[PDB]
RNA sequence: GCACCGCGCGCAGGGGGGCCGGCGCGGCAUCUGGGAAGACUCCUAAGGCGCAAGGGAAUACCCCGUGCGCCGGGGGUUG
């Protein structure tokens, strides 16, 4: 409640990092007289390989590690619920093939590969799921895909432009997340912030923010704010336009990192509404939402 | 259902198409489920094409057999109308069935095309 | 102990390391309407005549490694005692089967496996007609 | 002039210009998909001069996996005759006739092939040699046919699926025996059609050997096809 | 560039191609009065937009890209309506939207004609789009296979009942066709019709006089007379 | 063609059944072990003309072989490049004798 | 890390090694890691590092 | 083994290292060259291409104006 207390460290070995990491959070289990058994959490990590490692908290060490025939693991969530006990992570990769593992009954192992884009060239950099069955990854080859994860099937593959600000013509959606309502908020290599819609998968709005490329985003729980923070060590908040529907427009940005802002989470509960975001300076910044 | 190599990424299918109308102007392509049963049974055929749409999709599917006993790679295109009018043909085509030769820029294509849909089995 | 072995034939139960008590079968056509009544885990005459006591339930235990074959033969009513599930009990019915020599001389001291490959034709060509020609 | 390979249950026959591999047929006088085969008889029979016992099935590694292994450089197969055999994926009865001439009458060859043309064709074929009993079920349920399948001493594994090492797994925690042998062929086009063959083959050898495996020996089909391996590996000794 | 646009029916507004491809083609939308952006409509192809109609009433515009995909794009809601594919175009090169009495909330015309680079030009009546919902596989009224070359013209009468689409790579390739019947009249032009490589076709504001201008630079005048 | 088409079969059979036998006449292999010392220990396990007639005749019969099917096929690719030069509408190609390539893109109808 | 493998000239023989990674953490890809970076640097420059220093 | 009044040299090879310099394989945001390339673009010109004969030669290569065809330019009023 506003304490921030550094509870444990758990190293990992030289030439080792740690680049997402995701928390699988049961629903509330009831015992037989009306009491509550709350979720069982469990971490999940990748660590720039083929490995997904599920990390044990008790014993303060890695627990599990689970590996396909792909490559390099650069992005990965958890699918959301609607099932109960079949949970399953999707992770996307260098060479393209959307992976899926399995994790149920303290399991993690590789189940299946969804699909593959043609080209090879395609690197997938995040991912973030609409729905339950619906999966939005970004790629290195300027497009955002939304893949059906029951079929493994494409549902339409979004597009942007080049950047006419530099060279490199091909544009990186470096982070994709889904709006309450159905939207998807996603910033990318010119520092943009694209509003897609989420019946038709095409965009409704360009906001350009930043100047270098916006690397993380945050929508709140209710759908009300978006925080997206870039290479420009810049946080810029949106609320939506007052009026016209599905029409958002930045309020504020100020820098209050000292390098590039990588990874920002948030969280709405029991009277405290922040968004965490550490960067490459190592200084968690706590926001108020 | 049977049409289980799909090729649903219409980026996949564009790149298809495109090397089918080169190969068509090339005259290096086998047009019709008879003439691609021929190529693909004489050996020569180096990719084929079938289509999805077709209304008895049992016609076709003699085709995957042979290319399971002669390895070469078979993919599903959606439409058989844009199969026709890739080839440039003015007819609805079901099968379609590109070759190879010594050298060309086309047979590097063919390479990379069959590359791509062994990617996608 | 109570463990649920089936082969093709019959029925073995080894409560008590050694082997307790059996229950064996040749040779008919109603072999494959058990094979289908474990292939879902419907009621099998072969089963109820097996776990037909006279006394209690006396410890609720029923080691079968099938989840599905434990949780269909947990609703019948007949005998209500209650089956555990493969428990990563591996070991049992793995070894049961690889010292399933030691068995043979006391329920059917004979070699069985032509009714076994019988049943493998007849299942096999029953899903041939599954897929009719 | 017919002589055994160092494996029991294959022949070589020689001549001045070839070398053969060969099997001794259980059914003699009759072929079963077009193969070649050699009448001789044991010596002591001059004056007749008719091939009369002997009738051995020429065996190609053309259309059989196991004998492209063995015409590689496989030091064990793993089986004798009278051994157990678990066949996955038995497509068409082409190979698993040799291997049930391999293990003999003493021996017996389980196939499994969920593809009901190839589970046609392969029933129509075990109609004849009683050794093998055939079985059209998805291998990657290996509860369905727990009730056929007795312990195994080898099991041979060619199945063209991605998961091929987690249908080995389950199928080798349910019938391999302890200290068993595992023959598997692989195939990189199959499982990794991008990443470099030897790479795709050493994450099949290390998942096999997290599965609990010991990988013996890895040898490449490669006069014979394109971009396979044959693992040949021990199960826990 | 500034060189492919719509002006709006209702002269309000004016839609620009942006010139830039990448998988993707947008058009950059523009106050007519005040010569000011005011909007953005960006659709996925593979070489972008092939054309683009305003739609009758004035409010959304239909962007036909090529390889295949159609897009309705309201000016309202100022988001898409609904993506639907022409039947088998391997890419398309023009499209044009004409007509009355049409769906209410498309704009209100009738029919939209797609012409893709193989020759084919399908024409689709827009009370078959709506399944707003709109169909992602509709099909053609009429499939007109008449010209063997790639369709470079296409325009529909102001009352909705002729169209004349031709192509530019062959003499004399102007086909004109009546509405709703789609059929195509077989009188005119004869082989003596004097078209020549037909680059631009506009037909008048009472639909009295199509004039036809070919690569040699002569405008020819027909009168309609029905 | 039709008749370039037959011989071209016959002689793709041919080909094909005498690769089969120079192959069947004449880091490939891996072998594992847990540990140096069982390496080093099969390693001192390890220390402790007529088939190259037969092998250069059936090299010299494949390399014909294959020169005749290659020769066979580009008869074949020829005539049907003639078929194309000689149908009823103008059909793409084939290359003129200035060397130009014939390409045509109107459609059949 | 791991010995070399030793070829006769025909079969290589090579000692199997899974003996790096315990419980621990799986070792990165440098080649991975350095993809990453550089579609993050796509052509820009540094800036000066420090201060006044050769 | 050579020098028993000496370092060193000729040679077998056991392991690890500087991972210094090359080679091979793989990815590589861009950049450079080539091929293909959009059909508004180029398509060599008001002409060209093909097939089959005929005639001549630097005799492997080619050139020229008869019979069938395929396009193109120009001209061109609901045939």
């Amino acid at each position: 409640n506003g304490g921030w207390y550094q509870e444990v460290i758990i190293p990992g070995g030289k030439d080792r990092s740690v680049d997402g990491l995701v928390w699988v959070t049961d629903p509330d289990e009831e015992m037989a007289d009306g009491k509550i058994i709350h979720g069982k959490s469990r971490l999940f990590s990748i660590g720039y390989t083929t490995t997904i490692t599920e990390w044990d908290l008790e014993k303060a060490r890695a627990k599990k590690h689970a590996s396909g025939q792909h490559g390099e693991i650069w992005c990965f969530g958890v699918q959301p619920l609607p099932a109960a006990q079949n949970r399953k992570l999707v992770a996307g990769t260098v060479d393209g093939n959307l992976v899926l593992y399995s994790i149920e009954d303290g399991d993690l192992k590789f189940q299946k590969t969804l699909t593959r884009t043609p080209s090879k060239k395609t690197k997938f950099v995040s991912i973030a799921f609409q729905s339950h069955n619906i999966v939005i990854v970004g790629c290195s080859n300027s497009t955002i895909c939304a893949y059906d994860v029951r079929t493994g099937t494409m549902l339409r593959q979004m597009t942007l432009g080049t950047d006419l600000t530099g060279g490199s013509k091909n544009i990186i959606v470096w982070a994709v997340k889904c709006l309450p309502n159905g939207d998807i908020v996603s910033g990318d290599s010119t520092g943009q912030v694209c509003i897609w819609d989420g019946k038709t998968y095409t965009q409704a709005q360009r906001i350009q923010s930043h100047t270098q490329d916006v690397l993380c985003l945050s929508v709140s729980a209710d759908g009300s704010k978006i925080i997206s923070g870039g290479m420009d060590r810049r946080t810029a908040v949106y609320e939506p336009m007052a009026g016209q529907s599905g029409r958002w427009s930045k309020v504020f940005h100020r820098r209050y990192h000292q390098h590039d802002v990588k990874a920002m989470a948030s969280f709405e509960g029991k009277g405290m509404s922040v968004v965490v975001s550490g960067g490459s300076d190592a200084s968690p910044i706590v926001l108020p939402l | 259902s049977a049409a289980w190599p799909k090729a649903e990424d219409p980026a996949l299918v564009q790149e298809l198409l495109d090397c089918v109308q080169q190969a068509s102007h090339y005259r290096q392509l086998k047009k019709g489920a008879n003439e691609t049963t021929k190529s693909v049974n004489r050996g020569t055929s180096e990719l084929v094409i079938l289509a999805a749409d077709t209304q008895p999709l049992s016609i076709v599917l003699h085709i995957p057999l042979i290319c399971e006993e002669k390895n070469v790679p078979y993919v599903y295109v959606p439409s058989k109308v844009a199969l026709g009018r890739a080839c440039g043909v003015s007819r609805a085509v079901i099968a379609v069935s590109l070759t190879s030769n010594e050298a060309s820029d086309l047979n590097s294509k063919i390479r990379a095309l069959r590359d791509k849909v062994e990617r996608l089995a | 102990l109570f463990i649920l072995t089936e082969t093709s034939a019959g029925y073995a139960l080894f409560k008590a390391i050694k082997y307790k008590e059996f229950a064996k079968f040749d040779s008919a056509a109603i072999a494959v309407e058990e094979a289908s009544g474990i292939l879902e885990g419907k009621v099998t005459p072969k089963l109820a005549s097996l776990l037909n006591e006279l006394k209690d339930e006396k410890k609720v235990t029923l080691a079968v490694h099938d989840t599905k074959l434990s949780n269909s033969i947990t609703k019948l009513p007949g005998i209500n005692i209650k089956p555990i599930s493969g428990s990563m009990t591996d070991d049992l019915f793995r070894a049961i089967r690889q010292h399933l020599y030691n068995l043979i001389p006391g329920m059917e001291p004979s070699n069985f496996d032509e009714m076994n490959l019988g049943l493998a034709h007849s299942l096999s060509r029953h899903k041939l007609k599954f897929s009719p020609e | 002039i017919v002589e055994p390979h160092r494996h029991k249950g294959v022949f070589v026959a020689r001549g001045g210009k070839e070398d053969l591999l060969c099997t001794a047929n259980l059914v003699p006088g009759e072929s079963v998909y077009g193969e070649k085969r050699i009448s001789v008889e044991t010596p002591g029979s001059g004056p007749d001069a008719v091939a009369t016992k002997t009738e051995y099935r020429i065996w190609n590694p053309f259309r059989s996996k196991l004998a492209a292994g063995i015409l590689g450089g496989l030091e064990t197969i793993y089986m004798k005759p009278g051994s157990k055999v678990l066949y996955l994926g038995a497509a068409s009865g082409t190979s698993v006739s040799h291997v049930a001439d391999i293990v003999g009458p003493t021996g017996a060859v389980y196939a499994v092939e969920f593809s009901h043309r190839s589970g046609r064709d392969l029933i129509n074929m075990a109609t004849r040699r009683t050794n093998v009993i055939p079985i059209v079920e998805d291998a990657r349920k290996p509860m369905a046919y727990r009730m056929l399948v007795p312990m195994v001493d080898v099991i041979f594994a060619d199945v063209a699926q991605p998961d091929q090492a987690r249908i080995v797994g389950i199928n080798a925690r349910l019938f391999l025996k302890q200290g068993g042998g595992l023959l598997i062929s692989i195939k990189a086009s199959c499982i990794d059609s991008t990443a470099p063959p030897e790479q795709v083959f050493a994450s099949e050898v290390q998942k096999l050997r997290e599965d609990k495996f010991f990988p013996k020996e890895q040898l490449t089909l490669e006069p014979y096809e394109r971009d396979h391996a044959m693992v040949s590996c021990v199960y826990l000794q | 560039t500034m060189e492919r646009f719509r002006v709006s029916p209702c002269g309000r507004y004016m839609a620009l191609v942006a010139s830039d491809k990448k998988g993707g083609g947008m058009l950059n939308i523009i106050n007519v009065g005040t010569m000011q952006w005011i909007a953005q409509a960006r659709i996925d192809g593979r070489h972008g937009v092939a054309d683009f109609a305003w739609w009758s009433d004035g409010n959304g515009l239909t962007i036909a890209g090529r390889d295949g995909q159609v897009t309705e794009w309201s000016m309202i809601t100022r988001r898409t309506v609904g993506i639907w594919r022409d039947e088998g175009s391997i890419g398309g090169t023009v499209m044009a939207l004409g007509g009355r009495n049409g769906p209410a909330e498309l704009g209100g015309d009738r029919w939209v004609a797609i012409g893709s680079n193989s020759g084919i030009l399908n024409v689709y009546d827009r009370n078959d789009l709506i399944e707003i919902r709109i169909k992602k596989y509709p099909t053609p009224t009429r499939v007109f296979e008449q010209l063997t070359t790639s369709i470079s013209v296409v325009a529909f009468s102001p009352d909705g009942q002729l169209l004349a689409f031709g192509s530019q790579h062959k003499k004399d390739a102007l086909r004109l066709v009546h509405l709703p019947s789609c059929t195509v009249y077989r009188n005119w032009p004869t082989e003596q019709t004097p078209l020549g490589r037909v680059t631009a076709i506009a037909f008048s504001s009472k639909s009295d006089v199509l004039a036809v201008g070919n690569d040699v630079g002569r405008v020819r005048l027909w009168e309609i007379r029905g | 063609l039709g008749y370039v088409r037959t011989m071209r079969n016959i002689a793709a059979k041919e080909l094909k059944e005498l690769e089969e036998r120079y192959v069947l006449a004449g880091p490939k292999k891996i072998v594992f072990f847990e540990g140096v010392e069982e390496r080093q220990q099969a390693l001192e396990k390890q220390k402790a003309r007529r088939k190259q007639l037969v092998l250069e005749k059936l090299a010299r019969k494949v390399k014909a072989a294959r020169k005749k099917l290659k020769a066979l096929a580009d008869a074949e690719y020829e005539l049907e490049l003639q078929q194309a030069k000689m149908a009823k509408t103008a059909t793409s190609g084939g290359f003129t004798k200035s060397g130009r390539r014939i390409k045509v893109r109107e459609r059949k109808r | 890390k791991n010995p070399k493998d030793k070829r006769v000239g025909s079969t290589a023989y090579r000692v199997v090694s899974n003996g790096g990674d315990p419980r621990l953490a799986p070792k990165a890809k440098k080649q991975s890691l350095n993809l990453k970076q550089a579609l993050l640097r796509r052509d820009r420059v540094a800036k000066p590092r420090g201060g006044f220093f050769v």
